[PDB]
RNA sequence: UGGAGAGUUUGAUCCUGGCUCAGGGUGAACGCUGGCGGCGUGCCUAAGACAUGCAAGUCGUGCGGGCCGCGGGGUUUUACUCCGUGGUCAGCGGCGGACGGGUGAGUAACGCGUGGGUGACCUACCCGGAAGAGGGGGACAACCCGGGGAAACUCGGGCUAAUCCCCCAUGUGGACCCGCCCCUUGGGGUGUGUCCAAAGGGCUUUGCCCGCUUCCGGAUGGGCCCGCGUCCCAUCAGCUAGUUGGUGGGGUAAUGGCCCACCAAGGCGACGACGGGUAGCCGGUCUGAGAGGAUGGCCGGCCACAGGGGCACUGAGACACGGGCCCCACUCCUACGGGAGGCAGCAGUUAGGAAUCUUCCGCAAUGGGCGCAAGCCUGACGGAGCGACGCCGCUUGGAGGAAGAAGCCCUUCGGGGUGUAAACUCCUGAACCCGGGACGAAACCCCCGACGAGGGGACUGACGGUACCGGGGUAAUAGCGCCGGCCAACUCCGUGCCAGCAGCCGCGGUAAUACGGAGGGCGCGAGCGUUACCCGGAUUCACUGGGCGUAAAGGGCGUGUAGGCGGCCUGGGGCGUCCCAUGUGAA
């Protein structure tokens, strides 16, 4: 199935990942179906996560599953927040 | 120093003072004055029609000397302002004038620009309130260069900012001799500079 | 899209078939100048309807055998054999390029 | 924000013309030299051969067991026998092993690029919707009993569970023949007939969780087809017999000579067929003023390959690198019968070579497989390690300091040079020492809420005692090339067409700025030179952008085939050409 999950982009001791949509089999780090958000972990800046909640949605009513730390995140933007 | 070695020797090659030695080159010792010709054996000698070439070059080491700079670290920056938008002969010398090397030798911080790369080295320098140790740093405007608070009152910064009481400051530069404080208005106009040196010719070298 | 092209047929000698002629135009990558070029389909003819000269337009479609993977779409203009020459032609000359000569 | 030229044919000249240099680039290697760090990068040769270890498993919430323990029962006691529980092992069964990872050998091809087509198709796991699980029956491992082989392993006999296999039923629905309607290639309806379903498990047990069945849709992934693009040789000119098309079969998820039988005699080629050579293709890279040229190495996408050659099984998917069979070549075992292998996974060894790394740490992060979960697996990966191999930042000090030591070097014998350089005065304080010491990590999980939204809690760091912060604090590596012109930089001695230099032009035949050394000078600087290769200067294959009376170049002349090209006026079409909109042009 298709996944929601983080694609590994910074340096070498500088993580910064892109959250993406793609097929489970692909490489981490290789083509994926659409950018949907990035997450900086070490919060070097005040814009260290960043969804799309809209989009999200969409993946999420056809069915991708986000890997854990994915929807940890998403939930973070308030992508599953019903109220 | 970059280059490390005898300085007023190259004073005597270009033909100009330069002023790498700080105040003794403000002295009638500084070799230019009563000693005014080329280093080595046939430096007093009739000097040959020299060529194309030559004088597009010398006027290259005129400037890469007078910033204390590398060569691949100047070629870096001719370089970057052959791309950047504007006038690529003025552009260039902005840059050079950025480097905080420089600026702290601007705003009489060191009575030199080697002298005043040393400090930066030796983490003397607050730019904006922390330590900056590079001397390649580009000061951009806005940017506050203060001595470095517990370096405040070493016997060197003490009366080399004792000089700059009542002295006159760049006209793209602010000062502060009371708390040690300069402040980064603006990037040089051309007029600005004093410069002995036709940077026309420069762009010229890096183009054969 | 299925394709559309635009022909002459060429050949009748076929069981419910007929190759179809497709020129094409187009300015040249290096030089310039508008050079004509020509390709030959395999179309389907199922009524062995069209003729030898009629000016067809041929389609895309699913494959009917190798080399046949266009279908007759309909009659453009009807009857022309100097095409069907001028191509002739082309062919004839084929037999002089070799390895001899005279009267052959 | 874009274009520089020079040296060399002559006694001199102008032109033609080649050669050479200056510039940029590199997975480099070689020489001399070598201090720190960050980030990249590192078998170009043998797709040669490979020791050793590790590299794909997981699920007891599908099933029944063996082995080793412990505990509670039925009896008056033993014997026998029943139940519970701990560890362990494989077996049956499910899902994964078709991903991830390696390489570019082959391939000039719908292989790749790009834009389309599929009324000619498939898609496990995932999401949405509709509906359903009622009876009954069977076998094979495990285990038990025997045989055979040295071994790898293998044969026979008997027992048994299941979410394993089958039969009957239910028919939402679907499949197939025929018909009818709408569509229009095999799209969507509809009627009769026929055919087709299912599996159980767990509980905080009547009602939840995880599963199972059929169908319809979505999503992702893929098959197939087509237009157009894709190197060199014409000293390769003709090629083809499943060849080209038809009918009907077979086969497949599906179109197709994909395969087969029969029939027709086609198909292809100078717009380069057939043959030979070479090569993975692209995003991109390098160069260039551009147009071009060159290239495909890191990363990303496609393809192909897994010692060489075939092949099918299983399956949603493979004709499967760590699956099966056969043939070939190697190596190993061998009781001579027969067996065991396959680093182009991570490391590592050897061989070839000018040359290419650690048998490292960790699953903390991201990602993948299975599991309800706890978790397990993961040489993917995250890090560390080596090499100046590249990039970038940084240091070997700063300020003062003589009319100006000493040595060395010139000298017109007065002087001049190295040279503020050193010594020396003061100042700072790379190395090093002490102390604090990270970010990367908040989820899974547990509680509250409702296993939802929301809130609360706990656990977790390979890198690493590193980064960084603070306190101390020492004047602490400089090399390499060049100095006739092109090309920045000249003097002495030695040498005598020798020894030697040499990119090109040219130096050396006793006063050499060209050889060798010295002093000095120039250029770069932890690097500088050399070789090799690419584009450039090269309008020196000229589209932009050249030529052919004598420089190289008009065919010996014609004829006229293909082809190229085509006077003036009107009209239609709108292929070329131009315009707008739009889609595509991933990262
Ligand atoms: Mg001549
Ligand atoms: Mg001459
Ligand atoms: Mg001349
Ligand atoms: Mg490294
Ligand atoms: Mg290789
Ligand atoms: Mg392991
Ligand atoms: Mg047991
Ligand atoms: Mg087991
Ligand atoms: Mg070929
Ligand atoms: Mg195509
Ligand atoms: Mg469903
Ligand atoms: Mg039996
Ligand atoms: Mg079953
Ligand atoms: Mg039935
Ligand atoms: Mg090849
Ligand atoms: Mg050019
Ligand atoms: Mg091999
Ligand atoms: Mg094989
Ligand atoms: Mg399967
Ligand atoms: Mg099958
Ligand atoms: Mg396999
Ligand atoms: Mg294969
Ligand atoms: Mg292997
Ligand atoms: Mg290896
Ligand atoms: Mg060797
Ligand atoms: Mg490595
Ligand atoms: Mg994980
Ligand atoms: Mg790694
Ligand atoms: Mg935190
Ligand atoms: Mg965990
Ligand atoms: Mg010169
Ligand atoms: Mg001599
Ligand atoms: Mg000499
Ligand atoms: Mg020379
Ligand atoms: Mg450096
Ligand atoms: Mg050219
Ligand atoms: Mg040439
Ligand atoms: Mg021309
Ligand atoms: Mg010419
Ligand atoms: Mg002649
Ligand atoms: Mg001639
Ligand atoms: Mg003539
Ligand atoms: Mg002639
Ligand atoms: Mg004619
Ligand atoms: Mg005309
Ligand atoms: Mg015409
Ligand atoms: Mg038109
Ligand atoms: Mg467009
Ligand atoms: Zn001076």
């Amino acid at each position: 199935m298709v996944k929601i999950r983080l694609a590994r982009f910074g340096s070498k001791h500088n993580p910064h990942y892109r959250i993406v949509v793609t097929d489970a089999r692909r490489k981490r780090d290789g083509k994926y179906i659409e950018k949907i958000g990035y997450y900086d972990p070490r919060k070097t800046t005040p814009d260290w996560l960043k969804v799309d909640v809209e989009r999200a949605r969409y993946w999420l009513s056809v069915g991708a599953q986000p890997t854990d730390t994915a929807r940890r995140l998403l939930r973070q933007a308030g992508v599953f927040r019903q109220e | 120093g970059r280059y490390i070695g005898p300085v007023c020797r190259l004073c005597r090659r270009e033909g100009v003072k330069l002023y790498l030695k700080g105040e003794r080159c403000y002295s009638p010792k500084c070799a230019m004055e009563r000693r005014p010709y080329p280093p080595g054996q046939h430096g007093q000698k009739r000097a040959r029609r020299p060529s194309d070439y030559a004088v597009r070059l010398r006027e290259k080491q005129k400037l890469r000397r007078i910033y204390g700079i590398s060569e691949r670290q100047f070629r870096n920056l001719f370089e970057e302002a052959s791309k950047k938008k504007g006038v690529t002969g003025s552009v260039f010398l902005g840059l050079l004038e950025s480097r905080l090397d420089n600026v702290v030798y601007r705003l009489g911080f060191a009575v030199s620009r080697r002298q005043a790369r040393q400090l930066v080295r030796h983490g003397h320098i607050t730019v904006n309130g922390r330590r900056v140790d590079l001397p390649s740093y580009r000061v951009r405007p806005g940017d506050e260069i203060a001595v470095a608070e517990k370096s405040r009152n070493l016997e060197l910064i003490r009366q080399n900012l004792e000089a700059m009481k009542g002295r006159k400051v760049g006209p793209w530069l602010s000062l502060d001799v009371e708390g040690m404080k300069g402040k980064f208005l603006r990037l040089p106009d051309r007029e600005d500079l004093a410069l002995p040196v036709n940077e026309q010719l420069v762009i010229e070298f890096y183009s054969r | 899209p299925k394709k559309v092209l635009t022909g002459v047929v060429v050949s009748d000698k076929m069981q419910k078939t007929v190759t179809v002629l497709v020129e094409r135009q187009f300015p040249h990558p290096l030089y310039g100048k508008v050079i004509k070029r020509s390709k030959k389909y395999l179309a389907h003819d199922p009524e062995e309807k069209y003729k030898l000269g009629d000016v067809v337009e041929i389609i895309e479609s699913r494959p009917i055998s190798k080399r046949k993977r266009f279908r007759v779409l309909r009659l453009v203009e009807s009857g022309r054999m100097d095409l069907v020459e001028k191509y002739l032609i082309r062919r004839q000359n084929y037999e002089s390029l070799s390895k001899r000569g005279g009267k052959a």
